[PDB]
């Protein structure tokens, strides 16, 4: 019982940038995503969908 | 009752008759534009970070 999650929470969260922006070579989005108030989120897991 | 091009004797006796309607319209309701039930085109309508 001192270990993992017993309640609910999703493990993955697919996520959409609010602006975008495409030009020449550069192909901007600004996306706003904070990290939930409790549960923690690793960076080598993290990717782009395109 | 003649192949003759344009006009020939026997299409004196020819005659004319109005074509079947066909009403261009819209549903009860006009549904077949938004995928509500369809399983693929679905909408997720989720919030800014959950």
């Amino acid at each position: 019982h001192d270990v993992t999650t017993d309640r609910s929470q999703r493990l993955t969260l697919r996520f959409i940038p609010v602006d975008r922006e495409d030009t020449a070579y550069s192909y901007k989005a600004r996306f706003t995503l904070a990290v939930g108030d409790n549960r923690v989120l690793d960076m080598a897991s993290t990717y782009f969908d395109i | 009752p003649t192949i003759k091009e344009g006009n020939s004797r026997e299409l004196m006796g020819q005659q004319s008759m109005p074509n079947r309607p066909n009403y261009i319209a819209f549903r009860d309701n006009f549904i077949g534009l938004m995928y509500y039930n369809s399983t693929g085109n679905m909408g997720v309508l989720a919030g800014q970070a959950s």
